[PDB]
């Protein structure tokens, strides 16, 4: 079965398809996956693709 | 950048300024502390390979405010398929001699995975393009970093909406059009190598590189950008390699 093809499999960042209806969401380096299994949260002060002056205000 | 605005200082923190003998050469995009993505055509005329500098956290060219970080470029990696003076495969991967320090003004843009970029990012209509390029075709370059929001087009639509011009280069699968055909808004030659950045669910990603066009903001024409998604694996493999003597390196593509 195919899951990632449909709306990035619900993933905030990266989607990986596994055997059957299994789907794994992943994050870029400097991020970790939340227990919801879809969201990515920064693990560092300056994660890629985020604007600190906008994030801090 | 034609018909854009000043990017407020720190709002384009991945923007790179490339210099040769202290002179403005091109733009680039920081993708981590060591690596910069730019355009291969930026290096066609380089003789002084040892005088290449990447400046991060740059905003205003007329003053030093203390947020700028300069690094010597240790390597310029260009795909084997790129032919100098031509348009296809216009990408360069630059290795900095030492990492930059990430601060509020120095932050990488995410290099996305290929499938996510092809299936999701390719369909986000608007993306930001930036640089210290020409404010007008055949006009002065910018002193403050400029930014412009541009819509992306499917290549068939780009070709139909463009004025037919003799000897115009082909728009390959390694490129995409973005911009306006009304002569009001576009990136220019001085923005070459600079980012085309795409927003998705609170994060910005690298999807294109300022590459080429018929003049700058020419009626009947769109800006043409390197389609970065075609190079993800090629970039990832090279980022894992050891540097080699000599700044310029031609690497096999695919
Ligand atoms: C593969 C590049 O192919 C090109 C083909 C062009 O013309 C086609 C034949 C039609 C062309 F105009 C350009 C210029 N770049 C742009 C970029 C964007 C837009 C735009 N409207 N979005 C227009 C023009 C350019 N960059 C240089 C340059 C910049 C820095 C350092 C070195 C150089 C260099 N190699 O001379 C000289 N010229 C590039
Ligand atoms: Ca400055």
């Amino acid at each position: 079965q195919l899951i990632c093809v449909n709306e990035n499999g619900g993933c905030e960042q990266y989607c990986s398809d596994h055997t059957g209806t299994k789907r794994s969401c992943r994050c870029h380096e400097g991020y970790s996956l939340l227990a919801d299994g879809v969201s990515c949260t920064p693990t560092v002060e300056y994660p890629c693709g985020k604007i600190p002056i906008l994030e801090k205000r | 950048i034609v018909g854009g605005k000043v990017c407020p200082k720190g709002e384009c923190p991945w923007q790179v300024l490339l210099l040769v003998n202290g002179a403005q050469l091109c733009g680039g995009t920081l993708i981590n502390t060591i690596w910069v993505v730019s355009a291969a055509h930026c290096f066609d005329k380089i003789k002084n390979w040892r005088n290449l500098i990447a400046v991060l956290g740059e905003h205003d060219l007329s003053e030093h405010d203390g947020d700028e970080q300069s690094r010597r470029v240790a390597q310029v990696i260009i795909p084997s398929t790129y032919v100098p003076g031509t348009t296809n495969h216009d990408i360069a991967l630059l290795r900095l001699h030492q990492p930059v320090v990430l601060t509020d003004h120095v932050v990488p843009l995410c290099l996305p995975e290929r499938t996510f970029s092809e299936r999701t990012l390719a369909f986000v209509r608007f993306s930001l393009v930036s640089g210290w390029g020409q404010l007008l075709d055949r006009g002065a370059t910018a002193l403050e970093l400029m930014v412009l929001n541009v819509p992306r087009l499917m290549t068939q639509d780009c070709l139909q909406q463009s004025r037919k011009v003799g000897d115009s280069p082909n728009i390959t699968e390694y490129m995409f059009c973005a911009g306006y055909s009304d002569g009001s808004k576009d990136s220019c030659k001085g923005d070459s190598g600079g980012p085309h950045a795409t927003h998705y669910r609170g994060t910005w990603y690298l999807t294109g590189i300022v590459s080429w066009g018929q003049g700058c903001a020419t009626v009947g024409h769109f800006g043409v950008y390197t389609r970065v998604s075609q190079y993800i694996e090629w970039l990832q493999k090279l980022m894992r390699s050891e540097p080699r003597p000599g700044v310029l390196l031609r690497a096999p593509f695919p």
